[PDB]
RNA sequence: GUCCAGCGUCGCUGGAC
């Protein structure tokens, strides 16, 4: 959840939960395996260390080993990545097509959920009711 | 294997030594020429990024002078130094005959008289006189009828197959005759750059494809294809009929003519310089490879005189030790970014940098001062071109702040441009980034006040300008308004002058207060606008500030943190940036007790600063005019005197870096935004005395403002600081203390436990945090009267926080009776007893605390 | 002076034909780069010496001055009573 | 002032020249060669010791003739 | 506390007792 938080400062701080951040964290973590502290610097790389301004064109429990298991699994995952990814042959077309489907899919989801919030969407079971967890 | 000895016996420039760097490429190209010679033989060597193309070519020329097939080589002919009206056919012809004439004159030594000696010499003279007659048809402008007789005139010898003059054939026989005389296989010609004289290329391009097309000739030309492409395209428009150009210009034929001319040049380049023959010079990064990869051949560098080759260290490690020590950086990823960028530089330049560093360092038995001196003598052109300061002397705090702000302005990066990172599209700017970063670590090394000046003046001015001033006139709309606004800003903040740190703090208060929030409430980025005049109806204990209410040391804190601005009505402010100005001024004393009373009295005063010119109330503010304890301060002077004893012993050994100061501000600046935003609406009507996280007042806002500064110092110093080779925060999420103190004390507890395990004291691992936490000025701000929560869930956190602070400093700041009053007539000498009761302008005390 | 000698190298018929704003920028940089390589090669940076203006020598307001300059306003003035230039 | 300090490791200072107060079409190389000629001729005539100014003078005069022969390259509007 | 006045577009500020 920390990897999916972003703050934008425009007359009021705003908080979003972006899927784009997860792709960033996955891209950031798998950069290297040289150091163990790298895969914990990525979680808190941007969470509370910088602020972004509105673009100009706008019209207006020991608390020290909490990440001993999450780091451990991620560390073991990088072992698999370092071996499988050698035999990867991406193309200029493969990347183009995955974004076309991914972009179209997101735009449909954001439209069929703006009206399915209601009042009792918590514990959402029926497909006609949605909350901030189904959307993400 | 490749070994470079920096301590060469004669100490030559660039330390060429032996084998150069492209020995693999040189032997590869020479092997390629021998294959072809055993129609088109044009080799293009691309010398760019200011490479030593001429040095490489001369290495090839020298190498061919000892050859198995002994293809002799002419001398290099620069086209920009020949006479303008002399055709490029002549220099080769003169070079050929001069080279040939020496050998036949040298045949006398071998043979005083011989049959071939007498026949070859007279045969050669016949060929040259043959060429001179036909040379007339090169620069002539009108065909006189006399030359017709010569064309029909026939020579029974020399075997001229094609009839007529045919100057191409006449040169071919001369070259063929010369090769047999000298006993070679081919004659090689080298063409140098054309950069100085742009137009010299055309008379060379039309000479390669006209007279140099032969089986026994090979050419090697250098330069860049940007000029050649523009040269060919220019000559392809001059054969269009001049009249047609003004007639058929109906916006359709323009496209047709443009499309056709780009077609003719494309087929032209591929005809002369084939793709298969073009060669490119490898850079240092591509030759040693990325770290962790074997890559191409490895290189070793010597570092001390009389150093055994068995101990020579790798070139990547040789630079890595220079940057990390010189820039005061750890072994993290950022330091690897500087070396990777520095590897891409030309070899001849890089070896000059390394030689000027290791030689002086060895002779010194202040590393950053050594590194900066090395870069000045190597990248002096880029420093001058970018516009920064370039005087050999007169280095200090005055110029560094100006250089930083005149670098981000050209980089157009006001967000994160003060980290001084080499990411830029200009080679001049990328060369200036490393030089600027080195200068920062040299200036603010071993001192505390210089560090605080860099945090405020160097980085605060950039961030303040971006958020507030920039919005008035964007750079993309216009350039005269943007450039005008910059010069007014730098004069206002007095960057370069830097009369005092507290002088800067007052101005920064004026700029921030210029743009108000939409709710009209007197809280800002790092300040709260305290009222000056008593209002009408205060529902509770609210009243005027009444600075006289404070005791001996609380008054010293308030007077140090009070500054006023005159815009339309005299405004009073209390800014955390004033406290940093107070610490920066005091810490640079280095004086005895006598001067402390003088300096301490100068810090505390009343200062009024005028509004910046770019505001709408400059004229009214100037028109209205700017107008309207010594016994008890001995204890305050006594405390700061003991603190300054610690500062002098401790600060000698701290190593700030250009990144640590940048990182500290980013965390500090962001935290200031959160506390201003998340306390703006919780004023209420009965919120005095605090005692609840929901209700906040003036005292709570300031306590979390000063605390945020200390918290950012703690976190960003453990992660990034040279004096340690690890970190002690641990594997955990790092947040900020925006509304409760539990986050700040949590990292203190974690660090404390780890340090005892390794038996390391705070004075060796966190010198900065220890110096700032034991500051007598800001102790009363940590525990104000009205800014302490008293909930049963959180009071244990605060009580644990108090004990930890005492242990770090070493003395019990607060007595047991004093603490009891804080959580429930007592006179406090080290606690602000009045600030919680003050009123905030623009705050209407309606409604109440939220229910439940 | 140098930039003027550079534009005389481009074929005139080309300058008057490709008058696009995108092309003007491309030829604008190739000249502002070509002159600097000419100057940085002909007058090396480490050898240039810049003269001093009056403000540098005298100083700003009460700031100490690098040198001392005094002037005389009358033929009868004495060299021991010449006032400062400021 | 710089020239005066140098004039009064040996460096012989040539008289200062300014291209603006010169004939329009006269090349710089001709002016510099003219000023070199005056010093060496003055030095040779004032020298007047032994016969050194009989061997040296011939060598110096030979080089001037060589420079005079190749001067036509500077002031040619076309190749001959 | 109360009275007078001044700046901004109700808020701010000066002064008097």
């Amino acid at each position: 959840m920390a990897s999916s938080l972003s703050t934008v400062a425009s007359n009021n701080l705003m908080d979003f939960c972006s899927v784009f951040n997860l792709i960033g964290a996955i891209a950031d973590i798998s950069a290297c395996r040289c150091e163990r502290s790298a895969i914990t610097n990525a979680f808190n790389k941007v969470i509370a260390q910088t602020t972004c301004i509105v673009p100009p064109w706008s019209e207006a429990q020991d608390d020290a080993t909490e990440f001993s298991d999450a780091i451990t699994k991620v560390e073991q995952w990088l072992k698999n990545v370092n071996e499988i990814e050698i035999g990867i042959r991406p193309s200029a077309l493969l990347i183009g097509k995955v974004w076309s489907r991914f972009y179209f899919n997101l735009n449909n989801v954001a439209d069929q959920h703006k009206t399915r919030l209601y009042r009792n969407a918590e514990h959402g079971r029926m497909a006609s009711q949605s909350n901030a967890a189904k959307i993400m | 294997k490749i070994i470079i000895n920096l301590f060469a016996p004669n100490l030559p420039g660039s330390t060429k030594e032996d084998d150069l760097i492209q020995k693999s490429l040189r032997d590869q190209l020479v092997e390629s020429i021998r294959n072809s010679i055993a129609g088109r033989n044009v080799f293009f060597v691309d010398g760019t990024r200011g490479a030593g193309k001429t040095t490489f070519i001369n290495s090839v020329v020298k190498s061919l002078n000892s050859d198995q097939d002994d293809v002799k080589v002419n001398i290099k002919c620069l086209p920009t130094i020949d006479p303008t009206k002399l055709p490029r056919h002549e220099p080769i012809l003169v070079t050929v005959t001069a080279r040939l004439n020496k050998m036949v004159s040298d045949k006398l030594k071998g043979y005083w008289a011989s049959n071939d000696y007498r026949k070859q010499k007279e045969q050669w003279q016949n060929h040259l006189a043959q060429l001179q007659r036909g040379l007339h048809l090169l620069t002539d402008k009108e065909y006189k009828p006399e030359y017709f007789s010569d064309a029909l005139k026939l020579d029974a010898q020399l075997d001229y197959s094609i009839g007529g003059q045919d100057l191409s054939e006449i040169f071919e026989e001369l070259v063929k005759r010369a090769c047999e005389i000298l006993d070679c296989k081919a004659i090689l010609i080298t063409f140098d750059d054309i950069d100085t004289q742009f137009d010299a290329g055309w008379d060379v391009l039309e000479s390669i494809r006209k007279f140099f097309n032969s089986r026994k000739l090979v050419v090697v030309a250098t330069g860049d294809l940007r000029l050649y492409s523009q040269l060919i395209r220019g000559k392809q428009y001059e054969n269009y009929s001049k009249t047609l150009l003004e007639q058929e210009k109906e916006s359709v034929r323009l496209a047709e003519r443009g499309y056709m001319v780009e077609h003719l040049e494309q087929q032209y380049l591929l005809k002369l310089f084939p793709v298969q023959k073009r060669i490119q010079l490898k850079t240092m990064l591509q030759l040693v490879g990325e770290k962790g990869k074997a890559g191409k051949e490895e290189i070793k560098v010597k570092t001390e005189p009389g150093m055994q080759d068995i101990d020579a260290i790798d070139v990547r490690q040789a630079i890595g030790d220079a940057v990390r020590e010189g820039l005061n950086l750890r072994e993290g990823s950022d330091a690897d970014m500087y070396v990777n960028e520095l590897l891409k530089q030309p070899v001849r330049l890089l070896m000059q940098v390394l030689q000027d560093f290791y030689t002086k360092k060895y002779h010194a038995t202040s590393v950053p001062n050594l590194l900066r001196n090395a870069l000045y003598g190597s990248m002096l052109s880029s420093i001058y071109r970018a516009g920064l300061n370039y005087e050999q002397h007169r280095f200090g705090m005055d110029s560094l702040c100006k250089d930083i702000f005149t670098y981000v302005k050209q980089d157009r990066d006001f967000n994160t441009g003060f980290y001084l990172r080499p990411q830029s599209e200009s080679e001049a700017l990328r060369n200036c980034s490393i030089y600027l970063a080195s200068q920062v670590s040299e200036n603010c090394q071993g001192s505390l006040s210089k560090f605080l000046q860099m945090l405020l003046v160097g980085c605060g001015s950039v961030s303040i300008f971006n958020q507030f001033v920039t919005e008035l006139a964007r750079a993309e709309n216009d350039r005269e308004k943007f450039e005008q606004l910059i010069s007014e800003y730098v004069a206002y903040m007095s960057v370069g002058r830097i009369e005092s740190a507290s002088h800067w703090a007052n101005r920064c208060c004026a700029v921030v207060a210029n743009s108000p929030n939409d709710e009209k409430i007197g809280v800002f980025l790092g300040m709260v606008q305290l009222n000056r005049k008593s209002r009408q109806h205060m529902p509770g204990g609210y009243k005027k500030f009444n600075i006289d209410t404070e005791n001996g040391l609380a008054k010293a804190a308030m007077a140090s943190s009070l500054s006023t601005v005159a815009s339309n009505n005299l405004m009073d402010f209390c800014s955390v940036f004033n406290l940093i100005g107070a610490i920066a001024d005091i810490s640079a004393c280095r004086c005895e007790r006598s001067a402390i009373t003088n300096a301490f009295n100068k810090v505390i005063a009343q200062t009024t600063c005028i509004v910046p010119p770019w505001s709408e109330a400059a004229v009214r503010a100037e028109m209205k005019g700017s107008s309207k304890d010594a016994t008890e301060f001995s204890d305050a002077i006594t405390k700061v005197e003991q603190w300054l004893k610690n500062v002098n012993e401790i600060e000698i050994g701290i190593r700030p870096s250009a990144l640590l100061i940048g990182k500290v501000w980013s965390r500090f600046y962001f935290n200031l935004n959160n506390v201003a935003d998340q306390h703006k609406t919780r004023l209420y009507r009965n919120a005095e005395h605090g005692r609840m996280a929901s209700q906040s007042n003036a005292a709570k806002i300031m306590r979390f403002n000063v605390l945020a500064f200390l918290h950012a110092v703690l976190v960003e110093e453990s992660l990034y600081h040279s004096v340690s080779d690890r970190e002690y925060i641990g594997e955990g999420l790092r947040l900020n203390p925006v509304t409760s103190v539990d986050e700040f004390e949590k990292k203190i507890k974690i660090i404390g436990e780890k340090l005892k395990a390794d038996n390391k004291t705070w004075k060796n691992t966190h010198p900065l945090f220890f110096l700032l936490i034991s500051c007598p000025i800001l102790h009363p701000f940590i525990f104000p009267v009205g800014g302490i929560n008293c909930s049963v869930k959180a009071l244990n956190k605060e009580t644990s926080f108090n004990k930890l602070i005492d242990e770090i400093v070493g003395d019990k700041l607060l007595s047991d009776e004093e603490w009891d009053y804080l959580t429930k007539q007592q006179i406090f000498q080290n606690t602000i007893t009045s600030l919680n009761s003050s009123t905030i302008v623009g705050a209407s005390y309606d409604k109440d605390t939220p229910a439940r």
